[PDB]
């Protein structure tokens, strides 16, 4: 008679994303992200934004009667980044301060066995 | 409010893995609930501590009234555990 | 005008212009009490001699050192109330007699109007105005970035006396109110917390920003 | 909100665009964390035994 489901974490260097599903997953609960929270395009991958996002998504599951969550960050991966940005940890930190139960914690980051091409040419990004 | 609406059915593990509890589902119908995978570890199934870099997925296959049984689908071991095992020379 | 028992003012006991003790101030502020001095002191005239010192204003009485902030000119580069108040030939710059006086008078109305301890008013309107969190700039990698710090007690102090002179000069500037008066009511809102006063304002505005920031 | 007080314990050195902030270790008197042991930056001079009241107790300032 234990309420845990799962908290998805989609963490980059523009945004970030705080979605709680059940255990499933196939059935969402909260979903916050910075945007919705901030109001600057700057603000919106800052630590700040990603534990004040983090909150209202964790009063919201626990409103619903989640208690537990599992962790489960993720970058962009793919041919982007596959590094997590800055507002990761510290909403997992909000997660677990906020009052819910914190179970465990994996990085599901999408790695390619050699898979497509990055953009940005083979010279890269020159600024 | 739709979230009034739905009821929480028991997910239960296969028959050869001991068929215990492994967690609550919300759903409206009872058939949107019969094919959701659910993911748990060997160690919380059986309860051996060493095990629990080991994952299990099961496939719910039957609703009966708030239990929905599942099936054996898929492990895998965990990344961090493999990138652990991996190592040069 | 003055009565002769006023001029002629001779005080016996060891008091702030021998008229006042500070035996009964209480500070509530855990962050400001080591840094209030409120020691038996009848002359708050140290001739400096704590500049030297890191930390030496410290050991200073707080009514000195509103004395000092209030021997000043009001504004020279900067801008209160929007106004420049560049007084030249007629400021109170090393003018210590005149910047005692005129806090010995505002002394004495907020003991008028309130009924309290002028001593004790002062040090609820310090309360009431230190700030407690400001903005930097940090440079981190190869560009910079505004973050929110918190104020040391010292800061705090210093700009909550700071704020109260420009509050008072801007009040007394160009109206028929004396200077006397305009410390007098600038102390009196500041310890009560009215957003007139231009010291609590100026808190405010502080912590709003910090907290956009951070 | 009338902040928590807390206690710095140590200085780490200087920080900032112009070296304007220290960074101390302080610890919380009260409140929901108390006994526990944070790093924050600070403005204006900073010495230890000194008393900080800060208005929350959850950003803990990264190293420098």
């Amino acid at each position: 008679k234990e309420k845990w489901g799962i908290a998805h974490i989609y963490s980059s260097f523009n945004n970030t994303i705080i979605h709680i599903t059940d255990i499933t997953g196939a059935e969402t609960i909260s979903r916050w992200s910075g945007g919705m929270v901030v109001k600057a395009d700057r603000d919106e991958p800052s630590p700040y934004a990603a534990m004040l996002a983090a909150r209202r998504a964790a009063e919201e599951a626990l409103e619903k009667g989640i208690v537990g969550v599992h962790i489960r960050v993720r970058a962009p991966g793919g041919s982007k980044s596959k590094t997590p940005g800055p507002g990761a940890q510290a909403a997992i930190r909000a997660l677990a301060r906020a009052g819910l139960k914190i179970g465990r914690v994996e990085d599901v980051t999408p790695i390619p066995h050699d898979g497509t091409r990055p953009k940005g040419g083979r010279r890269g990004r020159r600024v | 409010d739709k979230w009034k609406l739905k009821q929480w059915y028991i997910i239960y593990a296969p028959d050869f893995f001991g068929g215990v509890e492994v967690g609550l589902t919300p759903a409206d119908d009872p058939e949107k609930v019969l094919n959701r995978v659910v993911e748990v570890t060997l160690k919380d199934v059986t309860g051996d501590f060493t095990k629990s870099h080991v994952k299990l997925y099961f496939q719910v296959y039957d609703v009966k009234g708030q239990n929905a049984y599942t099936k054996f689908k898929g492990m895998k071991l965990a990344r961090s555990y493999i990138r652990s095992l991996v190592r040069r020379k | 005008a003055k009565p002769l028992n006023e001029r002629f003012f001779i005080p016996h006991e060891i008091k702030v212009m021998g008229r006042w003790s500070t035996e009964d101030v209480e500070v509530r502020d855990p962050s400001l009490k080591p840094y209030i001095n409120l020691e038996p002191r009848l002359l708050p005239h140290t001739h400096g001699r704590h500049a030297k010192k890191h930390f030496g204003k410290a050991n200073v009485h707080i009514v000195e050192r509103l004395i000092n902030k209030i021997m000043r000119s009001g504004g020279s580069h900067y801008k209160v109330a929007g106004h420049f108040m560049r007084r030249e030939h007629r400021s109170l710059n090393s003018k210590k007699v005149k910047a005692y006086e005129v806090v010995k008078e505002a002394f004495k109305i907020i003991e008028q109007r309130t009924g309290k301890n002028p001593i004790q008013v002062l040090v609820w309107a310090i309360e009431n105005a230190a700030p407690r969190e400001d903005t930097t700039s940090v440079m981190f990698g190869g560009i910079r970035y505004h973050v929110a710090v918190d104020i040391s007690p010292m800061r705090r102090l210093d700009v909550a006396l700071r704020n109260i002179a420009l509050g008072a000069s801007a009040k007394c500037y160009r109206n028929k109110m004396s200077f006397a008066e305009a410390l007098a009511e600038e102390i009196i809102l500041a310890a009560n917390k009215d957003p007139k006063s231009y010291a609590y304002s100026k808190k405010l505005e502080i912590e709003r920003i910090a907290e956009s920031s951070r | 909100d009338e902040g928590y007080p807390a206690e710095v314990i140590e200085i780490i050195g200087r920080t900032g665009t112009t070296g304007d902030v220290t960074q101390v270790k302080v610890r919380i008197l009260e409140g929901r964390d108390k006994g526990r042991v944070i790093r924050r930056n600070v403005r204006g001079p900073v010495r230890i035994g000194d008393i900080l009241i800060l208005r929350e107790t959850e950003r803990e300032a990264r190293e420098i």
